[PDB]
RNA sequence: GCUAAACCUAGCCCCAAACCCCACCUUACUACCAGACAACCUUAGCCAAACCAUUUACAUAAAGUAUAGGCGAUAGAAAUUGAUGGCGCAAUAGAUAUAGUACCGCAAGGGAAAGAUGAAAAACCAAGCAUAAUAUAGCAAGGACUA
RNA sequence: GCUACCUAAGAACAGCUAAAAGAGCACACCCGUCUAUGUAGCAAAAUAGUGGGAAGAUUUAUAGGUAGAGGCGACAAACCUA
RNA sequence: CCUCCGCAUAAGCCUGCGUCAGAUACUGACAAUUAACAGCCCAAUAUCUACAAUCAACCAACAAGUCAUUAUUACCCUCACUGUCAACCCAACACAGGCAUGCUCAUAAGGAAAGGUUAAAAAAAGUAAAAGGAACUCGGCAAAUCUUACCCC
């Protein structure tokens, strides 16, 4: 009778409790026997690094001076990337210089885009 | 021995007034447009 | 107790703002100007009712005539319910007969 | 919170006058003002405890704000709202005098006053509770004014009560201090 | 609230006489 | 609400002086007082 | 992470791998008695209990020997001034068992007035001997 | 170890904790993809111990110490995000000329709504999939009259806001 | 906040504030000239003059300004008296408590003349934007650490390690922890 | 002297002008499996005809004319002609609207109420009663009367 | 989601007499004969007692179906959200 | 002193007598229900599957019945997700009503008919009653007993 509450894995029988999840990506299926298996490939693998070393802390010195923002945008990609080499081979196939044809092939496809975060 | 016409069950009530059903049919469609219209809160049950 | 207990705030009018002090001028547009514009033409206000007057049943008839086409869905519904209820009391109800 | 409140006066005297050295605070003072006179103060300080001990009679909150510091109202009206005082400085039997000079940065004066003055208080009713309306009595006091150092001014901060001071005028009516209020399981010692 | 004035000052004059008769001046 | 009455103050005034010296709520309520009156007059 | 789509898995293919984290996770003082080795947690609704061992013993270093959770029901009993109900967030409670005999405890975190004070220790109380008389005159 | 799930211990029962300013998006632009790959980490442990702070502050029914470092360690995740998303949008709007990094398009609903649909990720073909198939995004001609009603209910709302704005400022003429 | 909000002299979001207006209050709005951001010239510290009320003439400097109502709070000016710690029992302390005034009333202060004067907004070249005083010119200024165990030192801040590359943080950040990755995204359907 | 009383602006009405991250059709708001299933078809009735049955409306001028019509109730052309705000509402009003919310209903759906200080809060009047219960007799008043 | 009927696949029926029973007595369970109370009630049809059936044409949980120019009906013009 | 009950599962509801602080089984804050139980399943193509259940043994049936694989080809390499609280649901209510199942068959579990007083009428429920025993009444309704025989449908 209660329409303005949301509709959660808490309300419903058996069937529906069970049935609806919390928003957590799958891990695997399920087999004969309900049996699950869990795919290694699945599972997220958090690619934490090594932070022994590292010199930058969460905060910033307040002594620091300050920049005007200035959005990283594709021109400025291109020119901070590709046009020096394209300059210098110029005075002396775009693969050779960076461009891909095509996303396929590659472990991180840019679009559609097929990594985390 | 009446008022307790009301005899909850989940699955009767999404089965009977769902959002699925409600699409399921044109009148459906136009009630839930209707809702839309009147600017409901809850389009479907 | 509908009675308020305080004096209004005083309601001051500019008897001599720029709307009253020009106010009826160009209403002689007409026979002062060699009828080029007819004073009717100086009045500003709904398409449907310009240099017309009516009572509530030709206004309705004549707003759904000229503006019925650009009306709102709901809005023209009840001009149309309005200008059956007004037919029928018109047209059947009254005094005289 | 970015805004502070700014107080316009301390929380109390700094160094009390112990009744029956201080040209460094002198010096501050006219450092800070450059027309100060230390001789001609105690007529001044007179004249302001006369005026807002008369505004007091007339119920005057405004002109006491500008006569008698924030420490000094209060103290002042609290207990005197809801009832009519008669004061009335009837004459000053010696000569005021500065006694104590100490000092974002305030500068306290002691003045000592022994002065003539008349007080008359009376109830809601009008009922006199208080000395009499004409009776003058003799009051030795230690009047201590403030002031805050651009638009600052000396006014009564404080009075400074010896502890050998004579007992005050008796009051009018009787009084009944009750004993302790005991429980029933609490017995009386 | 009602617009108008004269009501209102009707009501004060009444206001202001009643007023009087309750506390008589001198 | 073009057009209130403002008066009716007064208009209810009109009728219950000459009703202040009746008995029960003749004396208060206009819809009792205004017979009452009327059958006094 | 949350709030992403996974790039689908079809067999054979690459591991997922998540490079920052969009996890955050709180450590909190259980409500009632629990095993010295257990640690409870508030965690993201989207945070499966193989994540959280990930996360901990990745980003923490935490040796975890098992990890279990619950999906708590905050209440939507409360209402405002509109008799509208508010809801508080459900959130995923995680009970996590550490290894090698390690044992956890929460820590025992949390271990001008200058004038006012002045003021009220120079309060002065009325006397009752003076019967409401003002204390203020001399005479 | 859960130690960095809270503050230092000698920091721990101090009113006051003095920190930093957060990360700016232009400071972190000069960062390496791998410094500011770590640097998440770093904001992110930060992160969790002040949620933890705050969790038990409630808990304890006390304030936070020094509650407003949280909020410029959701700023610097938040600048590190943002450049991270730069950086990915910059490259692929290069590779591919791209503006969305997750392939959808418009299409009207069932209810005569355009929307963006995002495309989804399956492993059979969209003419196979049955749920997808399901799935309506056409309007029907029923629609047609909601849709009309829908229009005038935005229009009358907005001509009830530009009405009333100009009341408003002729009203603040007339008063000054 | 609320819609017609009313803001006052506590900030929009203190305990005395909610306690002034709560959620359901419904006040009428406070009408306020609508002076543009550009024309403001009234600014926090800014030397001022009172024109009307008790006070007037007195200057003081601006503790605080409510934008929002057109209100600039000059220091211990224009000053009532409260009492702060009032109990059931002791009578409190009393405490000069200023009144916020309107930029009408308000007037700043030349630097030197120290006499109220209209101000322009006029543009000069090396000041592109400067309060200058019109009656008799000249311009008024516009008035007015150690890092921690976790504050990046500001060198290591400014550093520049970013060399731009056609890579993508999750590729480079494989090639730099050595995770290498053989196997081929298999290619999936969208819609 | 208590209940209370008031209050002015929240907004609204009529015109003119102008065209307007993720999740979600499965049990919606649910990451991730072979589909096949696809829309179009006269409005009716109330009511008027004093019943009812054919029938009954959905710029100006020509003109309520030609015509139609149980030739009656009524219906009704064309040629042709030329074509910048408020004597608005102001909280029982004006939108239902503080909100399509609360609440009610299985659902379609129905659908409310209300607020008022001040520059700053970082400062006398409805009914009903009470003051003050009541004295023979009576539409409760009027003529009166010293009463 | 009540109710009339139906569909799928379930469940309940002590004890005693008899013997494979639309059998008898009698719990649970279903119903509601008669009486009293209640009648703005505990209840927009109830309570207490009394009573009919209670291995069957029985009762009942779950999901589904038939929709108003209609449905369903062991016809009471029954029932189809008081 | 009562015990109709009670404890669990299902269904339903959705934090709804846990702690703290304020008020005056309320408000705000804090905490909580941890999977083994239950839900959430199954690679294809063909191909199998006459012989109830009832202690299944006699018998006895009719209304003729819930329970089964093989052949080949694919395939292991990896214990997720969700329910878990309560004095609770449908009846506008802390409603004498409705409410499936397993055990307990009177309980180890769960509860309190009396706010205090007096003991008037009338009223309700109950118990007892001299002699009589339906003379009451429309009628043996109700109550008390356990009780024959004859008729309509
Ligand atoms: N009749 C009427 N005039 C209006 C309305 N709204 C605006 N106006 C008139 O529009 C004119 C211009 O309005 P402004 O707001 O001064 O200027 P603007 O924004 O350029 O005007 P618009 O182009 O009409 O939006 C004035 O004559 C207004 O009175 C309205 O609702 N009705
Ligand atoms: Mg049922
Ligand atoms: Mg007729
Ligand atoms: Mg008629
Ligand atoms: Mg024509
Ligand atoms: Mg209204
Ligand atoms: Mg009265
Ligand atoms: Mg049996
Ligand atoms: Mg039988
Ligand atoms: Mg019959
Ligand atoms: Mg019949
Ligand atoms: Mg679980
Ligand atoms: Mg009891
Ligand atoms: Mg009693
Ligand atoms: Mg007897
Ligand atoms: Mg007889
Ligand atoms: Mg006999
Ligand atoms: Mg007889
Ligand atoms: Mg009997």
């Amino acid at each position: 009778a209660d329409r303005m509450s949301k509709w959660t894995s808490k309300r419903g029988p058996r069937s529906f409790r069970g049935r609806k999840g919390r928003g957590a990506k799958g891990i695997g299926f399920l087999t004969s026997g309900w049996r699950f298996v869990q795919i290694k490939e699945m599972v997220p693998e958090f690619v934490v690094p090594d932070l022994t070393g590292f010199k930058l802390k969460p905060y910033v010195s307040y002594l620091a001076p300050e920049s005007e923002e200035t959005p990283l945008t594709a021109a400025q990609l291109f020119s901070e990337a590709v046009a020096p080499a394209i300059e210098k081979d110029f005075k002396d196939n775009l693969e050779k210089y960076g461009f891909e044809p095509t996303q396929e092939g590659k472990l991180f496809q840019l679009y559609p885009r097929n990594f985390l975060r | 021995a009446r008022g307790n016409e009301y005899q909850p069950s989940n699955i009767k009530r999404k089965n009977k007034h769902g959002w699925v059903r409600r699409l399921s049919t044109p009148a459906g469609v136009q009630v839930i447009l209707r809702r839309m219209l009147k600017g409901r809160k809850s389009l479907s049950h | 107790i509908g009675i308020r207990l305080t004096l209004p705030p005083p309601k001051v009018v500019d008897r001599w703002n720029e709307k009253r002090a020009m106010f009826g001028v160009y209403d002689n547009i007409g026979i002062l100007g060699n009828f080029e514009k007819h004073p009717k033409e100086l009045i500003r206000g709904p398409i449907w009712l310009r240099g017309w007057k009516g009572n509530e049943l030709q206004r309705c008839i004549r707003k759904r005539k000229m503006v019925g086409s650009r009306m709102f869905a709901d809005d023209l519904h009840n001009l149309n319910k309005r200008i059956r209820y007004l037919y029928k009391h018109f047209n059947r109800h009254g005094k005289f007969r | 919170s970015d805004r502070s409140i700014h107080l316009a006066c301390t929380a109390g005297i700094f160094d009390a006058y112990v009744p029956p050295a201080s040209q460094v605070s002198i010096r501050r003072i006219k450092d800070y003002d450059a027309n100060f006179k230390i001789k001609d103060f105690p007529e001044k300080a007179k004249d302001i405890f006369i005026e807002a001990h008369l505004c007091l009679n007339n119920s005057d909150h405004d002109r006491l704000h500008t006569l008698v510091t924030e420490h000094c109202f209060p103290d002042m009206t609290w207990d005197i709202k809801y009832k009519t005082v008669r004061w009335s400085f009837v004459e000053s039997l010696e000569p005021s005098h500065v006694v104590q000079v100490r000092c974002n940065v305030y500068g306290q004066i002691t003045v000592r006053m022994h002065t003539r003055q008349t007080l008359a208080i009376y109830d809601r009713f009008g009922r006199l509770m208080y000395g009499q309306e004409d009776v003058p009595k003799d009051v030795l006091e230690y009047v201590v004014f403030e002031k805050q150092l651009p638009y600052g001014s000396w006014r009564m901060h404080t009075k400074i009560v010896p502890p050998w001071a004579p007992p005050k005028q008796p009051i009018l009516k009787t009084v009944m201090i009750p004993g302790p209020q005991l429980k029933p399981e609490e017995e009386y010692e | 609230v009602k617009k108008g004035f004269r009501a209102a000052f009707r009501f004060q004059k009444e206001l202001e006489r009643q007023r009087l008769l309750r506390c008589p001046p001198p | 609400l073009r057009n209130r009455v403002t008066d009716r103050y007064f208009r209810i005034q009109e009728v219950l002086k000459h009703a202040r010296h009746f008995r029960g709520r003749k004396n208060r309520c206009y819809r009792l007082a205004v017979r009452t009156v009327i059958r006094a007059f | 992470a949350r709030n992403v789509v996974y790039p689908l898995y079809r067999l054979g293919g690459p591991q997922l791998r998540v490079f920052r984290t969009n996890f955050f996770i709180q450590l909190v003082r259980p409500g009632v008695a629990q095993p010295e080795d257990t640690v409870q947690f508030r965690i993201p609704m989207e945070m499966t209990r193989v994540d959280l061992r990930n996360y901990l013993e990745g980003i923490y270093n935490v040796p975890v020997a098992a990890v279990r959770t619950r999906v708590q029901h905050g209440s939507n009993k409360r209402r405002d001034h509109r008799n509208v109900r508010i809801k508080k967030p459900d959130y995923k409670v995680a009970y996590v068992q550490l290894a090698h005999g390690q044992t956890f405890t929460f820590p025992d975190l949390f271990p001008l007035y200058s004038m006012l004070e002045e003021e009220r220790q120079q309060r002065q109380s009325s006397d009752p001997r003076r019967g409401g008389v003002p204390s203020w005159f001399g005479l | 170890g859960l130690e960095e799930f809270f503050d230092d211990p000698k920091n721990w029962g101090q009113e006051k904790v003095k920190s930093g300013a957060a990360w700016t998006c232009q400071q972190l632009r000069n960062k390496s993809n791998e410094d500011l790959h770590k640097l998440w980490y770093v904001l992110l442990k930060e992160r969790n111990m002040l949620l933890t702070l705050e969790q038990e502050a409630k808990r304890q029914r006390l304030p936070m110490p020094s509650p407003e470092r949280l909020d410029k360690v959701v700023d610097s995740m938040d600048a590190l995000d943002k450049v991270v998303q730069e950086r990915e949008d910059a490259l692929r709007l290069l590779q591919t000329g791209q503006e969305r990094a997750r392939p959808g398009a418009w299409r009207r609903d069932i209810f005569g709504r355009i929307i963006w649909h995002k495309f989804k990720q399956w492993v059979i073909p969209w003419h196979l999939n049955k749920r997808y198939n399901r799935k309506r995004f056409f309007a029907l001609p029923y629609v047609d009259h909601f849709l009309r009603l829908e229009r005038e209910k935005r229009a009358r709302i907005k001509a009830r806001k530009e009405n009333l704005e100009r009341k408003k400022a002729k009203i603040l003429l007339k008063k000054f | 906040l609320p819609p017609h909000y009313r803001y006052g002299m506590s900030p929009p979001g203190s305990v005395a504030d909610k306690r002034k207006n709560p959620p359901w209050i419904r006040r009428r709005p406070v009408v306020v000239e609508p002076i543009s951001d550009e024309d403001w010239y009234l600014f926090c510290g800014d030397t001022v003059e009172i024109l009307e009320g008790k006070d007037a003439g007195k200057q003081g400097k601006v503790v605080q300004v409510i934008r929002q109502r057109n209100w600039v709070v000059v220091g211990g000016l224009n000053t009532h008296y409260r009492y702060i710690g009032k109990t059931m029992d002791y009578r409190g302390t009393m405490i000069p408590s200023e009144a916020p005034l309107l930029h009408r009333q308000v007037k700043l202060v030349d630097p030197m003349d120290r006499k109220p004067t209209e101000i322009e907004w006029r543009f000069t070249e090396a000041g592109e934007r400067v309060r200058v005083s019109t009656r008799s010119g000249r311009i008024i200024p516009k008035p007015e650490w150690i890092d921690g165990p976790k504050d990046t030192s500001v060198e290591d801040a400014l550093e520049r390690t970013y060399v731009p590359c056609l890579k993508t943080l999750q590729e480079e950040v494989m090639e730099a922890m050595g995770i290498k990755e053989t196997r081929k995204y298999k290619k999936v359907y969208w819609y």
